[PDB]
């Protein structure tokens, strides 16, 4: 297989994120409404995987760093986390499995409908009977 | 009026199923004086008294926190009760959660077989923990064990081992006498802090 | 049930472009290919709702135009199935349901993250711990 | 010179479980003269003979098409041979597929009660249909019939009623007399032809 495909491969600096956050984790979590933002399901069901990268994005981009001006103090640690989430995406992105689905059939059909002599458009058009089938399966899958 | 000095600090310590919560008594404590200990859960802003006056320093909140490893945590809190009066709330000042659970293993079962200790460490099985919420089931990846082996007849000085399964083995190559090991669990992808096992030995020889 | 959510609005197009297909059908599928493009998982699990949407605007954008170039006796057919796909595809729009239900949590985070004072970041860095675990949880997942 | 005229069309001619061949006859056919019918798969580009020498006009396909309603298509091919010549191949001018299947009803089950014609459509069960892929499971929606009513004692005059279900009842206000009906099977959907059942009739009282 791929390493940066196995969560193995994520271990330590999921450790490291953790083992920062504990020591400034009394500060960050103070005012603390007791609400919940990010709960249980909010990465699960089909499309957590979109999810999953909107919200590490959103760290990565703007909260981290909009971190820095609420808490000068824990800048240091703020940039570590930062620095370490950073290197877990940039893994990340790199095993197709760990992100969605759809981004690799796309890629298939494209590839075959442009390896072709005329880029396609004759087995396309040889195959609207074909689409038309798949199109009305999917409008009753859901 | 009612204005009784407040609990200097509130805080967990837990191990798996075993959600205790400590605090600090208050200076001038008297006999008629007791504690009251109130539980809230994240996501659902409201507190509820566990206890209404606890004569004690310490209370046992996992009859009422099972659902810890399946949660956002929770967040609790102690005040001092006298009669009509009492004191403002201390809180704790963390979330508590599966991250503030310190890792222990139940025990280590040693056994010898042609020059080879055979080593079972046997996670912990508290009776409140739910059917289907084991050691194994909680944190299912990355389980690792600092081994720590000791000769009797030698001194107090350990040598270490790394494993990442329940079982292990340590080659006796022709050695005689009694080996003594420890147990730290961990789990690699976490930081909870794990505490060592009772020393258990073993005799090679007819000992 | 909105109307353009029920399959049975689609059941009328989807055999129009059928019988105008039928009727061009030999000339189309007379190549000397008979692979296939389309396969019988090309639409079907999670993924399918992007991997549809992506199909009709394929064949509406890029294919069908290119018919008029390949098969120019068949202009009228051509642009009639495309003229049908396309109300067919503008119509599944307006329905939630037929696409991918991946923004709707989004929106729920964005906007609670938005209704804040400072627009999340401090109840964004307190769940940091809740992150990880999400993080952990959706690595073993996949 | 093995160049002998080849069929001037081939195409399949299928009801449900039921793909037949066809293909025209080369002009001078002798009486040592075959068809060599040959048939390929979608996605696996590799022709496979099912008969060498048919002296036929047409050929069951059936046995070797099972998967026709889970599949991407066939496409088919005949070639006329005479000992050592033979012509080139015929190809079928389509991808044959579901879509391609005329639709037939099975029988028509009728029934009077309480001034009801209580209808029963029976759709085909072919004996070659593998247990799970019945009718109902091949074309799971918009199954539609145009169901013909004449009166016996009336004429060749036929009204109409569409049904969207395999059960329909049509009311029986106080009249008397014998009422015939067939079926047209279709798929709302789809642009399947289909072809009338055998007229069934009832007699209202006695
Ligand atoms: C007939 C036709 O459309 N041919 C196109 C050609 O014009 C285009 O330059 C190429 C990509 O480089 O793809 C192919
Ligand atoms: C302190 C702070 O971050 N305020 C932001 C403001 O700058 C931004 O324009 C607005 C958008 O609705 O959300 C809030």
């Amino acid at each position: 297989t791929k390493p940066q495909c196995r969560p193995e491969d994520y271990a330590t600096r999921l450790q490291d994120l953790r083992v920062t956050f504990h020591r400034v984790k009394p500060t960050l979590q103070r005012e603390d409404d007791y609400s919940v933002w990010l709960d249980g399901t909010v990465v699960k069901g089909c499309w957590g995987c979109s999810v999953m990268d909107w919200l590490l994005r959103r760290y990565l981009e703007i909260v981290f760093p909009a971190g820095d001006h609420v808490y000068p103090g824990l800048k240091t640690e703020l940039h570590s986390m930062r620095s370490t989430l950073e290197s877990i995406y940039k893994d990340m992105r790199q095993c197709p499995l760990l992100g969605c689905g759809d981004k690799s059939v796309i890629s298939r059909l494209s590839q075959e409908a442009e390896r072709k002599s005329d880029n396609g458009t004759r087995k396309g058009l040889s195959e609207l009977d074909t689409l038309f089938s798949r199109l009305e399966e999917y409008l009753h899958s859901r | 009026g009612t204005e009784l000095p407040s609990p200097p600090s509130v805080w967990f310590e837990a191990e798996f199923f075993h959600h205790i919560l400590h605090w600090t008594p208050i200076p001038q404590q008297s006999e008629s004086t007791c504690y009251e200990v109130a539980l809230l859960r994240y996501g659902i802003e409201s507190w509820n008294s566990i206890s209404q006056c606890s004569q004690t320093l310490s209370y046992d909140l996992t009859a009422v926190t099972l659902d810890l490893y399946h949660s956002n945590g929770y967040r609790a809190r102690v005040r001092a009760v006298d009669g009509s009066r009492h004191s403002q709330w201390t809180v704790t000042n963390t979330r508590f959660s599966v991250d503030e659970v310190t890792l222990t293993v139940g025990s280590v079962n040693l056994e010898i077989h042609n020059g080879f200790i055979l080593g079972k460490i046997q996670l912990p099985r508290p009776k409140m923990a739910p059917a289907q919420d084991t050691y194994e089931s909680i944190f299912s990846h990355f389980r690792e064990y600092e081994i720590a082996i000791r000769k009797v007849p030698g001194q107090f000085t350990f040598t270490h081992k790394k494993v990442k399964h329940e079982q292990f083995s340590l080659l006796t190559s022709g050695e005689v006498g009694e080996f003594c090991v420890q147990v730290k669990p961990s789990v690699a992808s976490r930081s909870n802090k794990g505490m060592w096992s009772k020393e258990e030995c073993i005799s090679l020889t007819r000992q």
